[PDB]
């Protein structure tokens, strides 16, 4: 297939001149531009292992400018270059985002997925550009790191006691044990149809369909339950970005303590 | 997105096989509410006998954990709501063994409790086996929510046994479990460095991933009925054909329509597999992950 | 053990990942990509095994790996010399259905339900079925992009398994009726709006053979010739 597909068209910037395939991928104005965001980024992080004397991904860390310079901007090494770096980090995935957009134009389908893309985007920017605007200090953005990150979300956590009392951050938990419930379920699902027991012939989505009546009494459409993945997924990271806002800028106290509204009046 | 248009007909029944027990309600249609996002069909459900065992074991055992709670506020409006969350009904915790059967409130209560919750969801087990055998479909939801039931096993019966104590159990209580998942990361030199925690966040993200992604895609190729994805796996069209292709020309490569499931189960089920292995780790072999990681 | 345990674990992925799951999606993805060396971008291994598949209710065997391809006909001239470029179009495209027009030649068929019985059958033949909630859609103006309208809804075509509307029947002004997919349209109270296609044309949508039923192979020409109106309609971006 596929060749039929490659007709010359879509593009939202970029006219007739980047529209042309490496191989399966589509290049096009915001291809180019995910490849130059993404030689900056990877050049600055390089810079700043070889500043720290570490090349070694357990130990190479890039972390944000100290509480004291605010909004500021920071000296490369004392804070500047995870600055430059969250630049090239927004760049090359709304790039990305845009790039989907285009092939989407071009295969004639739905912007659906550069929508759900997004999301994760929002998630990002609400640590690193939003909750550190927000509370005047880009220190308390988290440092580009694959351990310490999670020095970084240990401490955050901690520092509201045990984070899980944060309200709008249970549920954000619950749409993501649901979707994963969702995902297990759906797709085992299909292949209960598609692969019947050993030599049966192929069952239908009337079979599906029935099968979930059977256990649970509900059967949502094979379109529903396709709208229903998008929706826990998307929640749950909306949610997600709420908890994380919401800390630090109005509360700022243990969050065990917010429950007791509940608990004086009787 | 939403539907337009609802359009309904009479009710379906797709055989609900052996017995023919499926068919209490029959119907109930919501359509304001269901049938705008999904089907508005309600019923007709199955409750064959393992069906009325986990449902009859299911509320026994959440009756059982409410009268300990009404204990707990002694009887009360007010009081039982106000501290619904704080109320608990920890193990033998009281932690002095596996010691067969401890007093009332001293163990007994969650013993009891926890023997009507084993039997409410392995007889739900062999329903999803059953419902799956008679509609010729085959095992994959009962392969699926066996690593649910790992998880579940390793963090109440399994680990508890290889610890020699009841009392390393969850406790049922809202407040309780948030407190008991926080102090297990403490008193296991901080979970984050517990190499099968990592793969199951890498995975529990992995999830939302992959079923945003999925979900989106098919909504993308709707237009095309691509939602009819046990079709496009028999007679391949449009909306498989360039549904994929929006992955090869941005990412690099591809899925079959049905394949993309098979990608899906997995990407869930190792969620509580990866979990549950690292969860009968920490105690069992690795008293401390920091040290664990250093140590190499 | 655990560390024994982390090694042997991904040791299990690296078999999961390949050897069933991207072996599994060669398994039509695009099935041995050949426009020049077969696999050749980077190492693969291998094309999976033939798998049957003998479809419900009547006749069939599908084994893939598919040995196939389509000859009847791409119309498409290549733009060449930097060998990786678009193919241009003979001639136009949405009548040729490529591009985003592209149909595929699924079976020519219904697609029936668990009982051997049309899944898509238009609302004149269902037994009792009415829309339930929603602007109803039958005798409204339908409207293309450019702002005319090019005929009036005369019928829904419903999915009975899964309730739902997915065709509307648009009778065009001359007694010609095509069939359009409802999640192309913007069913609002005054008028139903096809933003996809222009309305001096619409005409061009393939036409069914039963007017009772519709094919796998014509919901694929119809939707395609549809979609592919949103980049091949200048009247609307
Ligand atoms: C350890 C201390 C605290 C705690 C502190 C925190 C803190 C602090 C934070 C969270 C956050 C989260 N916590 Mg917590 N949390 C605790 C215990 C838990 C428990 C548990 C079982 O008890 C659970 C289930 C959770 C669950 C969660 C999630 C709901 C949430 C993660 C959001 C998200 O996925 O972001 C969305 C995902 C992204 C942002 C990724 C975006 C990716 C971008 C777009 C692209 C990357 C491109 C890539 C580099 C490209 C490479 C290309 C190559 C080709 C591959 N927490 C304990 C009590 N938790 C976070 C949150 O709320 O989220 C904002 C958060 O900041
Ligand atoms: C996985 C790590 C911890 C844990 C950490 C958390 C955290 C963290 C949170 C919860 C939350 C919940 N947990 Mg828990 N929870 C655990 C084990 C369990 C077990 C069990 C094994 O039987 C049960 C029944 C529950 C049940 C519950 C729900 C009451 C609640 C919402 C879950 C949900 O989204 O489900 C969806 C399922 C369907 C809709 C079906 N947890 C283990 C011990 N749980 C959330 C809450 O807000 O608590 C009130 C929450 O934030
Ligand atoms: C969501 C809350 C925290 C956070 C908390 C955690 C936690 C907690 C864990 C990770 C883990 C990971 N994080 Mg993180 N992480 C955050 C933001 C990011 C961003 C980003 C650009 O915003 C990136 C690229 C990453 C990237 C990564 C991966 C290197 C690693 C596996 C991810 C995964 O499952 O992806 C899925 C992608 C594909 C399947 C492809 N994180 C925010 C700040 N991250 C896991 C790890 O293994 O780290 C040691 C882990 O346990
Ligand atoms: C990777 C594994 C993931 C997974 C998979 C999974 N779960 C599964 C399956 C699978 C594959 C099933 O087939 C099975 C199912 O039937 O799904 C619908 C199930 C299931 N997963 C469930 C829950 C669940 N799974 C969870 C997680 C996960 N499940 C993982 C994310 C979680 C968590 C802790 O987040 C929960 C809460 C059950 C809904 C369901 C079946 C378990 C079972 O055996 O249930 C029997 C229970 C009873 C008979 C007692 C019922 C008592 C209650 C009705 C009391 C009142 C509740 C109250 C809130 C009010 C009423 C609410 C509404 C009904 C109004
Ligand atoms: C509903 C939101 C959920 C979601 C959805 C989602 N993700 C998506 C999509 C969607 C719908 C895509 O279309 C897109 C995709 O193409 O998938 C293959 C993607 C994607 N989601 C990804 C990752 C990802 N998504 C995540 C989460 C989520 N994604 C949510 C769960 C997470 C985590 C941790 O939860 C990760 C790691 C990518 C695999 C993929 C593509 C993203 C992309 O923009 O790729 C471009 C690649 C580059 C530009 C190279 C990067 C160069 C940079 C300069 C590096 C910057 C470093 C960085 C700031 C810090 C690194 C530090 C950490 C190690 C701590
Ligand atoms: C402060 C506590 C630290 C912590 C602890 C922690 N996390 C844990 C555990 C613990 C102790 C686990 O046991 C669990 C795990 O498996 O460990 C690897 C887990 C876990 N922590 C996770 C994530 C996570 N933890 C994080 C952090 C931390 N986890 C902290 C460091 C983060 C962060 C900060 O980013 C994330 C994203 C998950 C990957 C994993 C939990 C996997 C999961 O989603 O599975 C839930 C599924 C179950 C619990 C199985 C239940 C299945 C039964 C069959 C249901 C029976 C239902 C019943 C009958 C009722 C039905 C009701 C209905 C009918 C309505
Ligand atoms: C394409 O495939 C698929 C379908 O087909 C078209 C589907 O329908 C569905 C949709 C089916 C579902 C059951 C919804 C999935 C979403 C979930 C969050 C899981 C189910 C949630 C529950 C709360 C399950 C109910 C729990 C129990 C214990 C049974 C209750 C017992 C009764 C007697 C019910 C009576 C009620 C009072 C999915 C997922 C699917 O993937
Ligand atoms: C049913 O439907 C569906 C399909 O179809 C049938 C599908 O296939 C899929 C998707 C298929 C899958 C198998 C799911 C994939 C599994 C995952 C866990 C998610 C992806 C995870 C990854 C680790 C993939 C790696 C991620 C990325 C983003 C790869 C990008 C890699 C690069 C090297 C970047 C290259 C980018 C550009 C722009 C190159 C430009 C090049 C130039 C040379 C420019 C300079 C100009 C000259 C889904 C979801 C689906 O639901
Ligand atoms: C009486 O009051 C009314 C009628 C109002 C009822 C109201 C009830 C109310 C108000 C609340 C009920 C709340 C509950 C049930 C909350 C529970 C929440 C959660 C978070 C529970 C999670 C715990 C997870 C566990 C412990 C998982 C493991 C269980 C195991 C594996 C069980 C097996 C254990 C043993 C003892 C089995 C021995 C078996 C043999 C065979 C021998
Ligand atoms: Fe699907």
């Amino acid at each position: 297939f596929e060749r039929k597909y490659r007709v010359p068209g879509g593009t939202l910037v970029g006219g007739n001149l980047f529209d042309f395939w490496v191989g399966p991928f589509y290049v096009g104005f915001f291809g180019v531009a995910t490849f130059f965001f993404a030689a900056l980024g990877i050049i600055l992080i390089a810079w700043s292992a070889v500043l720290q004397g570490t090349w070694n991904p357990q130990l190479i860390s890039v972390y944000p400018p100290a509480l004291e310079y605010g909004l500021g901007g920071a000296p490369l090494a004392k804070g500047g270059l995870w600055q430059i770096i969250t630049i090239c980090a927004t760049g090359a995935f709304v790039s990305w985002a845009l790039r989907e957009v285009e092939i989407c134009r071009k295969l004639g389908i739905g912007y659906h997925i550069p929508f759900a893309f997004a999301f994760a985007i929002l998630a990002y920017l609400t640590l690193v550009l939003f909750r550190p605007v927000m509370m005047g200090a880009w220190g308390y953005a988290f440092p580009y790191g694959i351990w310490t990150h999670l020095d970084w979300v240990s401490n955050t956590g901690y520092t509201y006691g045990n984070f899980h009392y944060n309200p709008a951050h249970m549920i954000a938990i619950s749409f993501f044990f649901t979707n994963a419930l969702a995902l297990a379920l759906h797709g085992a699902l299909v292949l209960s149809a598609a692969n019947p027991e050993k030599g049966k012939e192929m069952r239908t989505p009337d079979h599906e369909d029935t099968f979930f009546r059977d256990l649970v009494g509900y059967s949502i459409g094979t379109l529903g339950i396709h709208r229903l993945g998008l929706l826990l997924s998307l929640s749950a990271v909306f949610f997600s970005a709420l908890c994380m806002i919401i800390t630090g800028t109005i509360w700022f106290d243990q969050w065990v303590d917010w429950w007791q509204w509940w608990v004086k009046l009787p | 997105i939403f539907s337009q248009v609802q359009v309904r007909g009479p009710a379906d029944l797709g055989m609900t096989e052996d017995v023919n027990l499926a068919n209490r309600s029959g119907v109930g249609p919501f359509s304001t509410l269901l049938g705008w996002f999904g089907n508005a069909q309600l019923g007709p459900i199955y409750l064959g006998s393992l069906g009325v065992l986990s449902l009859f074991s299911g509320l026994m055992w959440f009756f059982t954990i409410g009268i300990w709670f009404w204990y707990q506020a002694g009887w009360n409006p007010a009081v039982f709501l106000r501290d619904l969350f704080f109320f608990s009904l920890e193990p033998p915790a009281p932690e002095y063994g596996l010691s067969f059967a401890a007093p009332l409130k001293e163990g007994g209560l969650w013993l009891i409790a926890s023997f009507f919750m084993f039997v409410a969801v392995w007889s739900w087990w062999g329903r999803t086996y059953l419902r799956a055998q008679a509609l010729g479909m085959g095992k994959h939801t009962a392969w699926a929510f066996l690593s649910a039931i790992w998880l579940w096993m390793v963090l109440g019966f399994i680990r508890p046994i290889l610890m020699g104590s009841w009392s390393e159990a969850v406790p049922y209580g809202i407040f309780s479990h948030l407190d008991w998942t926080n102090n297990f990361s403490l008193v296991h030199g901080n979970l984050f460095y517990n190499p099968f925690l990592g793969l199951s966040i890498a995975f529990l993200y992995g999830s939302a991933l992959l079923f945003a992604m999925h979900g989106a895609t098919i909504l993308a190729v709707s237009r095309f009925g691509g939602e009819r994805e046990l079709e496009q796996i028999a007679d391949r069209g449009t909306a498989a054909e360039r549904a994929a292709l929006f992955w090869r020309w941005t990412m690099g490569f591809n899925a079959t329509m049905e394949g993309i499931h098979r990608w899906a189960i997995w990407m869930a089920v190792l969620v509580t597999l990866t979990g549950g292995i690292g969860i009968l780790l920490s105690g069992t072999v690795v008293d401390n992950w920091y040290v664990w990681g250093q140590n190499h | 053990l655990a560390s024994l345990a982390i090694y042997s674990f991904w040791i299990f992925l690296a078999g999961l990942i390949y050897y069933l799951q991207t072996e599994n999606m060669r398994e039509g993805y695009p099935l041995e990509n050949e426009d020049g060396t077969p696999a050749a971008n980077q190492g693969p291994f291998p094309l999976p095994k033939p798998k049957t598949f003998i479809l419900p209710h009547g006749r069939g065997t599908l084994t893939v790996p598919g040995p196939e391809s389509e000859d009847r006909p791409i119309a498409l001239a290549r733009t060449a010399v930097s060998e990786g470029f678009p193919h241009a179009p003979t001639g136009d495209p949405m009548k040729d259905g490529v591009g985003p027009a592209s149909w595929v030649a699924r079976r020519d068929l219904p697609e029936l339900d668990g009982h051997g019985h049309n899944k898509i059958k238009p609302m004149k033949a269902a037994a009792g079925f009415h829309v339930s909630a929603g602007k109803n859609p039958i005798g409204l103006p339908v409207r293309g992009c450019d702002l005319e309208i090019a005929g009036k809804v005369v019928d829904i075509w419903v999915d009975i398994p899964e309730q739902m509307a997915r065709f509307l029947e648009v009778e065009l002004k001359d007694g010609s009726t095509r069939l359009l997919p409802m999640q192309m349209v913007k069913v609002q109270s005054n008028r139903v709006h096809v933003n996809a296609l222009s309305s001096d044309l619409f005409a061009g949508i393939p036409t069914i053979k039963s007017p009772t039923e519709v094919t796998l192979l014509e919901e694929d020409k119809i939707c395609g010739y549809v979609a592919g109106g949103l980049m091949y309609a200048a009247p609307k971006r």
